[PDB]
């Protein structure tokens, strides 16, 4: 598994591949690892598959909570806290095999430069949390080998469509290096999944602009 | 018995009719809530899930605890099942309950009187779903409009003459202030949302400043 | 002591009678129930087990906790010991305890009047039971037809003179809306359901809009 | 107090009085029980123990909380101890203590009346039993016959004269219904009819319905 | 110990030895491990003394107490499903050594065909249970010699003697291959014993009738 | 019922007329807090949160313990989530709840009036939050100035037609304590608290002694 | 054991072999694990039989508890999620040995076309789950050998009854390489149970069907 | 540590012996081991001391408690249920080194022969009990060797009397093959302890007539 997330002139992007696994074999290909939590944040998910679904899906749940009982959503610390809370508390069942790593990706509103608004949070199994200053992060097997890449390729970043191809191409080496990470299967047409945050909130990448970026990394490396 | 009934009907009867009215009521693009309401940051109309909403009249603490309540109730049962299995009559249903055991057993009953509604998901055609609680756990469901609190008769008739289904959403709009006024607004006494069944999620919107003064023009 | 008592029983008996009505009566096709219904989404009839079915009259959302429980009990039941073990009489029974501890004991007694009815098995032949159980848990046993809810004596009048043990659906159904009467009555102001004794599993179904308007004319 | 009580005690009784009544009377064969019954499946008599048996008069959900309550003490003590250790004199002594407490401390008192008999075991010779207990947790015990409910008197003095205690089946099922119909202003439609066979080898208790009841009744 | 269940035409039979032993020691010769439960079920148990007695006291009790209660006995399904959430509760003693496993034999009055109104059920240490559609089925520490030598004398069952007789020859193998499982003591006198269950109840079979068809298998092996 | 509600109201009424009265006015430079006060050590005018502030008339150990409860709600709020979660609305409607449930069930009603105030964060531009609670939870959102305790329609009004919505903390004490005379109270009988919205992070400071002299003269 | 999943043109199937053992020791042949739990969904269940009949059975009761209070049955994703939690509620006496795996197989009425409204979800032992967009899934100690012979057969399903071939054939396959896995007992006519689910809802396939396609796969790898 | 108890005709005898041990270490001679527990019942109980002696002071308080509550004594199985529920309630510290194991000999009152009313019952460490046909029943470190010698000796049991000095004897070959189990003491006068129970209830047998059966078993060894 690989879970990319870097920020880009007044935004921010997440990708993540598409392989589930069960030791040595694999149990999935077209698995989604990335989720859009709320309006300007996006979860990405290691680790155990069920405990990192149940993590996505009850943080949106948390999010959405406090925003209609309270009338407004949380400061994005609020949810910094509010989801290394939630690993903290898992962290008795990651001892004992169910371990999930986050990371999470947004779009501060509340931010003072609507450029410097990119916000990217990465966590320890203990909910330990960390926001990024230098650009990217990556959770996950391949997240060594994604960051590296990313180190080289950053200084490429210049818009919302070059950071997307940074991604596709960080996960690109991360599956080149970790059989746990899926690369492009051009065979059946899978590709990663992204989302990408900026000011008017959180979109989907469509999976048409992956598949072609991918393919022109692909054919660039031959 | 039938004494101390008696007491806490009354008392719940009267504390409703004091305060403001509330009006919900079916439009072409879903549902639209008005509610006289001064204040600028207290609330009688909130979300409850993705296309339930949820209006109220009557004493604040109490039916803003209503209203967290049934929060808790939406977002524990979409949890434990699906998004797609809470429903509009599942919340009318616990509100009724809840209101029962209220009125039945604490100190003092709630002076208060509840609106659920319930808007098709995006891409379906259902008809909107109008639900109102009373203070005793009461249920009916109406299919055009539900007036709440203070004087409600005037209303309820003004509606009744000057409703018309599948209506714009200046026209519900203006047709509800109507009814209101016999019982001048705008912007600074109205609190007004709607649940727009042409959102893709969560349904509930809030109309408030320019653009309300823009539907109030017409 | 009496004085409470007689409030309470007061206090409920008024409430039923203002309640709308329900009647429940056995056909040759398992039980019919018929009740003035005006609601689109709210339900007075349900079905609580595989061959066991559900009336109520009265206050909704007391008779619908007393539903609910029902409902919890018979599954509660099947599961400890088998589906076959669940049988009217013992959601009759329960119900007559439940509200004698209700009716003796709660803040304010249950406005509700109950009709709990079981047809045969699949394939097995046995005349349908119809029990009835009132606000202070007390349980009767009734052959042909149950009323509750609202003014009973004129609709068990009609009833008693207008009914015929294993009468068609259509007869029977018409029947009881006659008898509703004496106390419009289409599609769009009665809930139908049915005990179906031919069904294989569950036998509780419902009889709506143009299917019920076929019905009815 | 003076007169809390007092309204309990009326209640009570008033409640009991109008209902219908039930006979448990001794015959040659054991324990009759015979009761004024419209129900097809709503029972007042019940087996307790292998050879003890319930009657009860009154409010119909109470006397089967109370019904319910003694099986579960005679199948605990048969558990814990053994099943020749259950008796019907003790099943009458925790009905005494039971309806003692529920009248005294519930929130409404029990309009009920009961009847505990028992039959001697397997062949072994003993005269039946038979022990009353009423809402207030009185018990006594009686010799040959128990009447609860409705107006007994009648039927207690029906009885009192023209009983045989060796009466047979059939002899005794039909003076209880006439002491029964003294009570009244029957058949298999209106009567729930069980005994207590001191004949059978273990379980006392069996129920005579339907043509069988007929039988012993028409001749 | 070896409890053998088998069908006959329209009824069932039940039979158990009467060994008890500690080790290889013998601590008891005329001990019962078939017990009749219901008017139309008999029970065998194997394993720890103690919990199996219990077991069959407190089933016999359960049964009664439901039938009591509610007026009517339970479904031979509901039978099945008590025995079977009693063995379930017993799982975490039987761990540590209080181990029971039971055998239940009876009789359906509610089934369509009379003749094939006989029920067997046999049971694992979680409840599990099995409702035998075979005609046999055995318990215990010699059920594999009882049910390979039930395999081969099965089709000579067409009534209830010919039954019990095999029931008897099969705990008669057990004892011949199982040390823990006794045989026919003709010194003492001392027989398997056995319950035959059919419309008109459950009945255990006179201990003389045993010793007949003991002598008989006894010769016929001679 | 209706009776025991009554006396309740009665009580808790005549309970805050009784009392001191206090001010809360919004000035150009955050919230201003004056209070009628000749204690020397007990307080009716506190700090909740960073930007939250706190003001009571009636009986103090019950107003006082609405103040401790507050402060560990907005502290227990602030620790779950975020400081910048904690705010004043927030407060105001944790307290309505509380007196509602205070004036329904506890022995006696609380004889408590309650201001809570709040102003923007250090470098924002919101316009300061001004609440009311009394003590049967009712909760009012008021946009220039809130009076409580004693017979405050004389101070209610005379603010009515004295206040600057922009005044100077010195313009705005002078027209608070001059609000609050309609014996001749000063920087002995005041308690003064300033909820300053130029501070970095923690915005109650009080203001006593020479530098409150200072600001009458 | 193995328990297929396959999706058809507007339906599903599901089949399971018969098999019980304790360790080598063959202790079931006519044991049934796929169960019909509402009108139009099916649940196979692997493990220790105790634990997965209970599943099956409380799941079963679970659906039609909610059907019943609320008038409505569950959305399908809600029954993934009941017994996803079921599973993962199981997980710790799973860890101890009484470990359950289901397999789901269902026909979502509120499809948007009655073509691909089949739905089949596969579970884990701390109750992860995934809906099968690739139309086939299996489980059980044979559920690799029956998946790796789907892989080559499924290309041939294009109806209910060539989808009910491939699967008795799958569980044919396993049964060949995993002796856990039982397969057709000619001499005693016992067959691998199956359940097809369209439009009209769960029904139980004949044993008739199951046996004349299993002599039909013996006849075409014999002669 | 050996308990005898044996059948006579119309009665039952039980007889203990007096040692008392700390592994090797001798640490009592007098000690009583067979208790009284009501009017026809008696117990000898093996083990650890403490827990024995609190068995039988216990069970009597329980019986008599029975009596007194319910104005009847318990039937005979009755009270072997709560002898047995008492062991097993024990079974805890048993596997913690607090075992005790008892043995019941009684008179049933009840009974359809008075000449065999007399009841032996054994039991284990979970409370499993067994009523004994076979005449005689011993528990203890010893209780192999009673157990044997009875075996040989009980066809001379006629009588109360007879049935005492098998049961003496029996206690003598124990007390010959186990160091745990202490011989008549000529020397002290300290002879093993016997209760007899027949229809007129259980009574202490003196020490003047185990004495006499004591040395006369001694004296016919020695020739
Ligand atoms: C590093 O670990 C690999 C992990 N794989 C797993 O966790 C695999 C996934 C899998 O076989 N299935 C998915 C669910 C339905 C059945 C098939 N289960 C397991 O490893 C089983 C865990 C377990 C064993 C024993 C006792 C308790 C628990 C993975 O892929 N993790 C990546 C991942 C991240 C976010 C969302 C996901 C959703 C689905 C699948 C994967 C997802
Ligand atoms: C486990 O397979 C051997 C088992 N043996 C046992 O259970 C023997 C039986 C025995 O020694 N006695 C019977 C009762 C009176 C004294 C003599 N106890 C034991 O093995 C001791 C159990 C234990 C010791 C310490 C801690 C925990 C547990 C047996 O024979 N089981 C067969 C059996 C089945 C149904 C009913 C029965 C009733 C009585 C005796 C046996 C019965
Ligand atoms: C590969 O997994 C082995 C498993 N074996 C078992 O579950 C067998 C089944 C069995 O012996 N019987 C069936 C019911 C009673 C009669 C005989 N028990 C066992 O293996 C004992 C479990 C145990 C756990 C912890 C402590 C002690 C023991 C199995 O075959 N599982 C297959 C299976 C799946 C779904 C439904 C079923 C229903 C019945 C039988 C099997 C079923
Ligand atoms: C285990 O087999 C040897 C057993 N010995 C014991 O039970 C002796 C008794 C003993 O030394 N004394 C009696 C009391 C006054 C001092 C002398 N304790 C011990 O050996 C130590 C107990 C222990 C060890 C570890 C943890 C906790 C406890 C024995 O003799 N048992 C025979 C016996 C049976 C009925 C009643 C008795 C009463 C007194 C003494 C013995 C009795």
């Amino acid at each position: 598994t690989t879970i990319v997330a870097l920020k880009y002139p007044g935004g921010v992007v997440m990708a993540g591949d598409r392989r589930s696994t069960q030791g040595n074999m694999i149990s999935g290909r077209d698995v989604r690892k990335v989720y859009i939590t709320d309006d300007y944040t996006a979860t990405g998910i290691a680790g155990t598959a069920a405990v990192a679904v149940e993590f996505a899906r009850l943080y949106a749940v948390e999010l959405e909570h406090y925003e209609k009982l309270e009338g407004v959503p949380l400061t994005f610390a609020g949810k910094i806290n509010r989801l290394a809370i939630m690993v903290r508390g898992n962290l008795a069942a990651a001892m004992q095999g169910l371990l999930a790593l986050p990371l999470l990706a947004g779009y501060d509103i509340h931010a003072s430069d609507p450029q410097s608004a990119g916000r990217i949070v990465s966590f320890d199994a203990a909910g330990g949390w960390n926001i990024e200053e230098e650009g990217y992060q990556a959770v996950g097997s391949g997240s060594l080998f994604a960051k590296s890449s990313m180190k080289k390729l950053y200084s490429q970043v210049t818009d919302g469509d070059s950071g997307l191809r940074v991604a596709v191409e960080a996960l690109y080496d991360a599956a080149d290096d970790d059989s746990a990470t899926g690369g492009p299967d051009l065979v059946r047409g899978i590709f990663p999944t992204a989302v990408i945050i900026d000011a008017d909130g959180a979109v989907d990448v469509p999976e048409s602009r992956i598949a072609e970026l991918a393919r022109a990394i692909i054919e660039s490396r031959s | 018995m039938e004494q101390a009934m008696r007491e806490r009907s009354e008392l719940a009867r009267k504390g409703i009719a004091r305060a403001k009215s509330v009006v919900a009521l079916a439009y072409a693009g879903g549902v639209l809530f008005v509610a006289e309401n001064p204040s600028r940051s207290l609330q009688k109309i909130s979300e409850l899930y993705d296309r339930v909403g949820f209006a109220a009249a009557g004493k604040f603490n109490e039916f803003d605890n209503l209203r967290r309540g049934g929060i808790q109730f939406a977002d524990t049962r979409g949890y434990a099942y699906d998004r797609r299995d809470v429903t509009g009559r599942q919340l009318a249903n616990v509100y009724a309950q809840t209101l029962g055991t209220i009125f039945t057993e604490q100190a003092k009953p709630y002076e208060v009187e509840l609106c659920v509604a319930e808007v098709a998901h995006y891409g379906e055609t259902k008809r909107p779903e109008l639900y109102r609680i009373t203070y005793d756990g009461s249920i009916a469901d109406e299919p055009h409009f539900v007036v709440m609190g203070g004087t409600t008769e005037p209303i309820a008739n003004a509606l009744k003459e000057s409703y018309a289904e599948n209506a714009s959403l200046t026209d519900a709009l203006r047709i509800a202030v109507a009814a209101l006024r016999a019982g001048t607004l705008g912007v600074a006494s109205l609190e007004v949302a709607v649940l727009d069944a042409n959102r893709p999620r969560r349904a509930f919107r809030r109309i408030t400043g320019s653009a309300l003064q823009a539907l109030l023009v017409d």
